[PDB]
């Protein structure tokens, strides 16, 4: 709880490549072999991310500002990752916005908790049973004055174990407009050691959070209390910027290329 | 010629309006001047198609028998094996220059037909 | 304006208040619209000067014999063939160099 | 119709041609509404039988989605001390279509009641809460002078006059601490020309409307993308295509002729558009189905008739659209009325379009 | 406008008051006489041509 890992430490602040990585469905508007410019909070092309990753002796999980939007990419091979902490300050004195990914759906809870220096979530007893379910709370001590629950749609998700490089790819977009949280997502399984690697592919719609609470901050809910290890996984951190697309609709409603006219 | 077009200054402006309607009657005689200027376009269009197109109005047929002293004259002829009334060098023609026209009529702009058509036009060629 | 659509405003503003801003509206579409006129009026001018050329070159290239220079093409000029095309015509000139 | 050409020329003698007079367009016959069925029921009539309601900051809030307010319970009829309203009325929100419903209670006084407005500004607007461009609905109040009031003012409900920047619709700051009042910045506690951000109500129960307080229920909309499953207890009024008709579907509202698309919609993709950014295809939101969006057909009117010393017979062509009301044939240019097919060929007298041309003759 | 008449809105209103219909009788006038002038301009080169 209130100590942390023993294997967590501050990772040097290195840079990676997002090559298409940014774009997503501005709207539910289906277009069929047309090219439509829009601009909104995006990520821009060949920009620089930050390179961070956890394993079982190295476990990183800082705290970082929230200001202009936030992209998230996530390489996983057994699911590690199991959502984001957001809020002002981050413990009792406002609200705080958290992810419990249980492998269905997607959990978002906006309440009053007690902040622990290590938020984690116990997952002990895999001798018989495993069905790798979380059961243990080490992020918050107590919880009070919920202002906001909501519950996502299901989806599919693999959390066996494991070896190798990376196999599975969970790439989100968290921004504010006007108060109403728009978050889209997309899962891809890819082929990847370090860094990114060169692809493209559009993010679909996930949910709609219309909340209005103020974040200045978010760190990262990396689970899998001293004790308590952490399991292989990367993640990188995107900031979203004002800058205009070209999106590239094909006749199945899908963004087939993009282009970034303020970049080259 | 040129895409005829025909614009209404209630349904372009606003329709299904009954007070905009009253507000138009206020401004005066502007649908008059701008409905018989795109009007006077359409029927400008036509006649640039008469005096071009079709000069005389007798119809020349090609003869059966061809001696044209080694000319082959087969491409700029039509063929009339095709279900369209077009030349050899018409194929290229009518492909290589390109629904938009029912789209336009989606938002209240009426497109006219012109009054020659394909046929008539490669009749008089 | 405050929206495109008539029905936002009637639906915000008084009937008094509402009447400002869709002359506000009117006048720009009304602009707009007599943009588009006065342009395809000009274009008129364009496509009417080309019909009176083509109808030139139609009569002295392709029914007799024009003797003026870079009229009917480059070279001595023979015979026309004029052949349809979409929103024109196309001429087929048979020139001696 | 000959007397319509007279009207159109401004003479009494019209001569041998063809004229445009007016333009055809058909009329919406029927109304389609098509949602699926009913989940649950926002709290309208849930949030009037509380005790007493928070402050402006603290209000209170249920979220019912599904659109599809309650209308089994409505207080909304002259159960009150004053309504003011504005854009359609709780019994009337069964005829839209809302994703997210929240229902909000908070006390203010009598001049903050004018104050409220869809998206606009206020003291209770751009300091505390702000109302989102979404609201439809009834601001509805109730006189509490004779009981929430107290003599000498009511310092129990806080409220927080001075923010440093107005807020954004749906944005909320709770914070009653010391910060900067106006434009210029006095760096905390309280000075240089600012002023103590929070204020108590002044409430006397002796004053005027302003001073009197009143419990005001709203309810906020969403008029985005997502769908709404429900439209009033009456709802289907059975789609029947290629008819014109007035269709409000997946929160869109507009008027034409609905047809059968072959289109595949992405699932998270409601509603497409064309070149034009104009509604083009919808899907339904009920069962599986792709709706193409197109309106109403419509066409000029033009009269075809001789000279007024040759004959008074009229034509009436049609432009562009087929005549399902109605010597009625169709012709690649239109519905024309009052004319004989002839399968001879003449010289043009009058011309139509699509080569076809129109003539007076035995 | 309330009256195309000048007299009828000089009569009535006060110069302050007065200041708001004529201004949307001059410009209304000056589109039209615009649109006279540029109509005259497009003829001028159908007559010169």
């Amino acid at each position: 709880q209130c100590v942390n890992f023993t294997t967590r430490t501050q990772l040097p602040p290195a840079y990676t490549n997002s090559f298409t990585r940014g774009v997503y469905y501005p709207d539910k508007v289906f277009r069929s072999s047309v090219l439509h410019s829009t601009q909104d909070l995006f990520l821009p092309f060949f920009s620089n991310v930050t390179w961070f990753h956890a394993i079982h002796k190295r476990f990183a999980n800082p705290v970082l500002p929230f200001n202009d939007g936030v992209y998230f990419a996530s390489t996983e091979k057994s699911n590690i990752i199991r959502g984001w902490i957001f809020g002002t300050t981050l413990d009792s004195k406002t609200q705080s916005l958290l992810i419990v990914n249980n492998a269905t759906n997607v959990v978002i809870k906006v309440c009053e908790f007690q902040f622990c220096n290590d938020p984690f979530l116990g997952v002990y007893y895999h001798k018989n049973n495993k069905s790798w379910m979380e059961s243990e709370f080490r992020v918050y001590s107590s919880a009070n004055n919920c202002t906001f629950e909501y519950v996502s749609q299901p989806f599919l998700m693999d959390l066996e174990g494991k070896q190798g490089n990376f196999k599975n790819l969970r790439e989100f977009v968290f921004k504010n407009i006007d108060g109403y949280f728009k978050i889209y997502s997309k899962h891809t399984p890819i082929n990847l050691v370090r860094g990114l690697p060169q692809g493209f592919s559009a993010l679909e719609p996930l949910v709609d959070l219309p909340i209005g609470i103020n974040i200045t901050r978010f760190q990262t809910l990396h689970i899998s209390s001293s004790g308590w290890t952490a399991g292989a996984a990367a993640y990188y951190v995107g900031y979203l910027q004002p800058r205009t697309f070209l999106l590239k609709y094909n006749e199945n409603g899908t963004i087939t290329d993009a282009v970034d006219c303020a970049l080259d | 010629s040129m895409t005829k077009t025909s614009v209404d200054c209630t349904m372009y402006i606003c329709g299904d309006s009954t007070e905009c309607s009253n507000l138009l009657l206020q401004y005066g005689s502007f649908c008059t001047q701008l409905n018989r200027a795109l009007t006077g376009i359409a029927v400008e269009q036509d006649k640039n198609t008469q005096e071009v197109f079709a000069q005389v109005k007798q119809i020349y047929k090609t003869p059966p028998i061809k001696d044209f002293g080694g000319f082959n004259f087969s491409q700029i002829l039509p063929d009339p094996s095709k279900p369209s009334k077009r030349s050899f060098i018409e194929d290229l023609l009518f492909n290589k220059v390109t629904d938009l026209i029912c789209a336009q009529k989606f938002n209240g702009l009426t497109v006219l037909p012109p009054l020659l058509t394909d046929e008539m036009i490669a009749q008089y060629t | 304006a405050i929206s495109s659509v008539l029905n936002d405003i009637l639906s915000r503003l008084d009937p008094p208040e509402a009447e400002v801003q869709i002359d506000r509206l009117i006048t720009g579409r009304l602009q707009s619209l007599q943009t588009y006129v006065t342009q395809q009026l000009i274009r008129a001018a364009e496509i009417r000067a080309s019909a009176n050329l083509a109808a030139t070159k139609m009569s002295e290239c392709v029914l007799g014999q024009s003797k003026r220079v870079d009229f009917c093409g480059k070279g001595y000029h023979l015979m026309s063939f004029p052949q349809s095309a979409p929103h024109g015509v196309v001429f087929l000139h048979v020139t001696y160099v | 119709p000959l007397s319509e050409t007279k009207c159109t020329l401004k003479s009494f003698t019209v001569e041998k041609g063809i004229y445009q007079t007016s333009n055809f367009r058909v009329q919406p016959t029927e109304s389609i509404v098509r949602f699926p069925n009913i989940t649950n029921l926002c709290p309208f009539g849930e949030v009037f039988n509380a005790t007493r309601f928070a402050s402006v900051y603290a209000w209170n809030r249920k979220r019912i989605s599904n659109c599809v307010a309650d209308y089994s319970v409505l207080y909304n009829s002259a159960s009150f001390s004053t309504f003011k309203c504005y854009g359609v009325s709780p019994t009337k929100l069964n005829d839209l279509c809302f994703t997210n419903v929240y229902a909000d209670s908070f006390v203010i006084r009598g001049d903050e009641v004018r104050q409220i407005a869809p998206g606009q500004t206020g003291n209770i607007a751009d300091y505390n809460y702000k109302l989102p461009d979404d609201f439809t609905g009834c601001v509805i109040a109730w006189n509490s002078n004779n009981l929430d009031s107290k003599v000498g003012g009511n310092y129990n409900y806080l409220y927080r006059l001075f923010r440093k920047s107005n807020l954004k619709p749906f944005e909320r700051d709770i914070s009653t601490e010391i910060y900067q009042a106006g434009s210029t910045p006095c760096n905390g506690v309280k000075g240089f020309n600012c002023y103590f951000p929070l204020q108590s109500y002044g409430f006397q129960p002796t004053y005027g409307v302003g001073y009197q307080p009143y419990r005001v229920v709203v309810l906020s909309f969403e008029l985005l993308h997502a769908p709404a499953t429900v439209c009033g207890p009456k709802k289907s009024t059975n789609l029947v295509k290629n008819k014109c008709v007035n269709f409000n579907f997946n929160g869109l509202t507009g008027t034409g002729v609905l047809t059968e698309s072959n289109k595949k919609f992405l699932p998270f993709q409601q509603f497409g558009r064309d070149i034009a950014d104009t509604t083009d295809a919808v899907r339904d939101p009920q069962t599986l189905e792709i709706l193409d969006i197109t309106p109403c057909s419509f066409g000029g009117v033009s009269v075809i008739t001789p000279g007024t010393n040759t004959s008074n017979q009229v034509a009436v062509l049609y432009q562009g659209v087929n005549c399902t009301e109605v010597n009625v044939f169709q012709t690649r240019a239109g519905c024309l009325i009052g004319a004989e097919h002839v399968n001879n060929s003449y010289e043009c007298d009058i011309p139509i379009g699509a080569g076809i041309c129109a003539s007076y003759q035995t």
